[PDB]
């Protein structure tokens, strides 16, 4: 947030509002919606952007990802993920156990194929829970398994 | 030297050391009751055999039973007597094959191999990029100066 | 041991003083890090530059004002009281003879072991554009501490708003052996064993895995068992969606 | 390293080299007499009058001949049998460091009872006891297999030798580079 005074003057100049999403006041809603017209004074209409040089943009792209394991990904998370792989194998089995039990009760209670059920989208939610979760658990056991050994000699 | 002997003890020099120096060892008339010195010979032999098998597990992974009897100063029947008390009391463990005459360490596989023991291979390359990255600048200092 | 934590506020601040001062390769911008070196985790929450002048003709000639060092450290105490003098940072890709003579300056007002930092604006090769080193003597002995970057909640999230794997890992791993090979050959002709002894320790420690090779393949099959079951689940949705796609086509024919 | 300090003449260098030499006779730790040769000592002292023990015991840990050193010395150090025992450890430790990667090509660690008996000039009974005493002193680690005649010793004691690891390190460089052109470019050109 910012503030800038206007009072008398500041007119007979270039176009302040036309820049970014100004000329507003549908209902009272803008920003914090405690403002409407006056805001602090006159609706200075802040515009917040950012610009950086070629050196600054090159940094945060490669530097900032999640945390720093970088420069070698092989052995840093290898021992940590492999040690919990025995427990992960047992935890992913429970997720599959509750998968088909939802789809089994889904088609068992519907003999109609109409909507009295306020079920407007029933299947896609539970279908994605059995898909996206399955799609999440298998890819982390494959893509990581390729670099989990890579021993050669 | 007797305390550190149990680690390297082969029981080859055991009868030699007790004869030359026997202050508390063989003949002891102080603070020990008895009708003879036979109690010193039996009690001391029980301790040197238990410590003999203990260090073999940390040194020899696999050893022939025929050679083990000569190292323990025992026989076929006397060898199974002392090792039975060590395993039953929960001290150490070993492998005894009567028909095969094979004595091994019996390395436990309960560690799930790669799931655990891989922790020894992470420290190999942990110092790889760290040591090289430090020497790149250090070598250029002596080359430039 | 100890680790060096460099906040993104400090890394981006040192890069600003380089462009604004029009610093060429003949000069190196020097600055002072601020933080807490007492604990094992060394965090730098503040950085500022200094009117430093470099002379390439004489490595013993440097211009540094100690008045601006004590004044700015005292005036910045009003912001946070956790900011003290843990060391200093300077620019340039390499460490010249002028950097060794300036190490004993800040040691007078510094209690614990000072911390040195090298900021590289070019960032040529591998990672770590900013390398940290400690200055301690028994002859100057420098040790490289692990360099990590951790910021506050609003600082780490603010980076994501401004920006709104396996192949790279294999490329840098192959270059590690190429760069190490050049360091051994150049050191071989330089002497004609102590430095090579440390590299031999890491290099020595299906060669040693032959005993675990049999148990490794048995574990890889168990991993495929889970992948085979998850693949069948994804295959059932393909047939389920194929039948579901026909139900939409059946409504288009009647209607 | 002291350049400026510790002013010393040729008289005290021979007295200093005496305590440095005798320390390595029974010393089984930190390489061997060759470290004293690495420093400017042997070049600054006389080559005879029992100062040549560094030169005689250097090759004595390779060829394994005890008659060369024992003939040129006196009865002072030859009376103690422990001195003859420690000379057997350093002789085998040179070959035991070759088990993983120093010289040997295939880089596979295996040792039998026959191969180690000829290198140490000792029978099969005395070589089994010599390895057990070497690990007991903290110099080595590992286990011993008498059933299949296998000796597995973990690497502990470092060495200052070099030049033989450059070619074998290239093996990891060339073999892994082939996967960059084949496997590496396969995933990238996907």
């Amino acid at each position: 947030d910012a503030f800038r005074l206007i009072d008398t003057g500041a007119l007979i100049n270039n176009l302040e509002p036309r820049q970014t999403t100004s000329n507003t006041g549908l209902l009272n809603k803008a920003n914090i919606q405690a403002l409407i017209h006056g805001l602090n004074r006159h609706y200075y209409s802040l515009n917040i952007d950012y610009h950086k040089t070629a050196k600054e943009t090159k940094m945060l792209m490669n530097l900032h990802k999640e945390q720093w394991q970088s420069g070698l990904k092989m052995y840093d998370y290898e021992e940590k993920e492999e040690s919990n792989l025995a427990a992960t194998k047992s935890m992913v089995k429970i997720a599959e156990q509750y998968s088909k039990r939802i789809e089994e009760e889904k088609e068992l209670t519907e003999e109609e194929l109409k909507t009295r059920y306020v079920g407007r989208q029933d299947p896609k939610k539970h279908l994605s829970e059995t898909a996206d979760e399955t799609l999440e658990n298998n890819i982390v056991s494959v893509l990581t398994a390729g670099v989990n050994s890579v021993a050669i000699k | 030297s007797l305390v550190k002997l149990f680690t390297t003890n082969e029981l080859m020099r055991w009868p030699i050391v007790q004869k030359t120096y026997e202050p508390v060892l063989n003949e002891d008339d102080l603070a020990f009751g008895g009708e003879a010195n036979k109690h010193h010979w039996e009690d001391l032999q029980k301790r040197v055999i238990e410590h003999n098998l203990r260090v073999i597990s940390e040194y020899y992974s696999r050893i022939t039973l025929l050679r083990l009897n000569e190292l323990l100063d025992l026989t076929e029947s006397q060898t199974e007597t002392y090792i039975s008390d060590l395993v039953n009391q929960g001290i150490i463990y070993a492998k005894v094959n009567r028909p095969a005459k094979i004595v091994n360490f019996e390395k436990p596989k309960n560690s799930s191999q790669l799931l655990n023991e891989w922790s020894h291979n992470v420290d190999e390359l942990l110092e790889h990029i760290e040591t090289i990255g430090h020497l790149i600048t250090k070598e250029e200092i002596m080359h430039g100066l | 041991h100890e680790k060096v934590t460099i906040a993104p506020l400090v890394l981006l601040s040192a890069l600003d003083h380089y462009e604004r001062t029009q610093t060429k390769e003949n000069k190196r911008c020097v600055g002072v890090i601020l933080g807490d070196a007492n604990s094992s985790t060394i965090r730098v929450t503040n950085s500022f530059a200094l009117p430093f002048e470099e002379d390439e003709k004489n490595s013993d000639v440097w211009f540094l004002d100690h008045n601006y060092i004590e004044n700015m450290n005292e005036m910045c105490k009003k912001i946070n009281a956790k900011e003290k003098l843990i060391g200093w940072y300077h620019s340039g890709p390499k460490l010249r003879a002028s950097d060794l003579k300036i190490n004993e300056l800040f040691k007078k007002y510094t209690q614990n072991n000072p911390l040195l930092l090298i900021v590289d604006v070019k960032q040529q090769g591998v990672g770590l554009p900013t390398d940290a080193y400690v200055a301690i003597e028994q002859e100057k002995t420098f040790l490289h501490l692990p360099c990590t970057i951790e910021a506050e909640e609003a600082e780490e999230i603010g980076v994501e708003h401004l920006l709104r794997i396996r192949l790279t890992n294999q490329l840098k791993s192959l270059k590690g052996l190429q760069s190490k090979l050049k360091d051994v050959v150049e050191y071989l002709d330089k002497v004609i064993h102590t430095i090579l002894g440390k590299l031999q320790d890491v290099f020595n420690l299906n060669n040693l895995q032959k005993a675990l090779t049999v148990k490794t393949n048995d574990e890889l099959m168990v991993i495929y068992i889970s992948n085979l079951v998850r693949s069948i689940i994804a295959f059932d949705d393909l047939i389920e969606n194929k039948i579901q796609n026909k139900k939409i086509q059946e409504q288009r024919v009647k209607d | 390293t002291l350049e400026p300090s510790t002013s010393i003449t040729l008289a005290e260098r021979q007295q200093l080299a005496y305590d440095l030499s005798i320390s390595a006779l029974l010393g089984d730790k930190i390489y061997n007499f060759g470290e004293l040769l690495h420093h400017p000592i042997m070049e600054t002292i006389v080559n005879d009058s029992n100062y040549d023990w560094l030169f005689q015991l250097l090759n004595a840990l390779t060829v394994g001949d005890f008659d060369k050193f024992d003939s040129l010395i006196k009865v002072q150090i030859s009376k103690i049998p422990i001195l003859a025992q420690h000379e057997s450890f350093l002789r085998q430790k040179i070959c035991l460091m070759t088990l993983i990667e120093t010289v040997f090509v295939k880089n596979i660690r295996m040792l039998s009872f026959e191969d180690i008996s000829k290198a140490t000039h000792l029978p099969k009974d005395n070589v089994e006891h010599l390895v057990m005493r070497a690990i007991s002193l903290g110099l080595l680690k590992g286990s011993i297999d008498q059933v299949n005649e296998l000796v597995t010793i973990s690497w502990v004691q470092p060495r200052i030798i070099s030049g033989d690891q450059i070619t074998k390190m290239k093996d990891r460089l060339v073999e892994w580079n082939d996967q960059v052109e084949k496997l590496g470019k396969k995933m990238e050109a996907r």
